[PDB]
C-alpha cells in the first residue's frame, strides 16, 4: 500500500500546502525527508475521522481534481 | 533491442496543432505505462497501462491529450493551441527507455 504515497508525493510539488491545510483540523515533522512527512501521515488514519479524509480530498480537489479522482478510482 | 519510434513533430503557428506518436517495438507494451516529456526536462504526459488512469502535467491541461493504441504499439499525443514556450524536443518514453525524440518549433 506504499505505491500511492510516493505517487501523490511527486504529483504535488509543494508538500507544506496540504499540511497547512491539515493544520488544527501533529508531530511527524522531525523526519528529515519531505516524503517521510507524507508516508507517516497515512499511518495516522486512526486519528483521521471521515471529516479528515474529506479534508484531504477536498483540499486535493480544491487544488487539482484529477488527483482526487486518481486517488478515488484506485 | 528496445525500440521506440518518435514522430509527428514539426513547426506550427500557435492556436495550431501538432500530433505526436510513438511506436513501441520489441517487448510487450500493454502491461506498461507510456509517457511523453518535453525539453530542465519536464514531464508532460503519463498514461498508465490498460488506459484507465490518465495523468497530465499542468502545461497540458485541457489542451494536450495523451491517448493509447494497444492493438498494438502506438501512443498518441494531441497538441492543440500550441505555444512557442512549449516548442521543444518531445520525448516519447517508457521504462528506462526514452525515445530519440521529435522537434517542435512554434512561431
Amino acid at each position: 500500500i506504499d505505491q500511492h504515497r510516493a505517487a501523490l508525493i511527486a504529483r504535488v510539488t509543494n508538500v507544506e500546502w496540504l499540511l497547512d491545510a491539515l493544520y488544527g483540523k501533529q508531530a511527524v515533522r522531525a523526519e528529515p525527508t519531505n516524503p517521510s512527512k507524507m508516508r507517516k501521515l497515512f499511518s495516522f488514519t486512526p486519528a483521521w475521522n471521515w471529516t479528515c479524509k474529506d479534508l484531504l480530498l477536498q483540499a486535493l480537489r480544491e487544488s487539482q481534481s484529477y488527483l482526487v479522482e486518481d486517488l478515488e478510482r484506485s | 533491442q528496445v525500440q521506440l519510434q518518435e514522430s509527428g513533430g514539426g513547426l506550427v503557428q500557435p492556436g495550431g496543432s501538432l500530433k505526436l506518436s510513438c511506436a513501441a517495438s520489441g517487448f510487450t507494451f500493454s502491461r506498461y505505462a507510456m509517457s511523453w516529456y518535453r525539453q530542465e526536462r519536464e514531464s508532460v504526459a503519463r498514461i498508465s497501462s490498460g488506459g484507465g488512469t490518465i495523468y497530465y502535467a499542468d502545461s497540458v491541461k485541457g489542451r494536450f491529450t495523451i491517448s493509447r493504441e494497444d492493438a498494438k504499439n502506438t501512443v498518441y499525443l494531441q497538441m492543440n493551441s500550441l505555444k512557442p514556450e512549449d516548442t521543444a524536443v518531445y520525448y516519447c518514453y517508457v521504462g528506462g527507455f526514452w525515445g530519440q525524440g521529435t522537434q517542435v518549433t512554434v512561431s
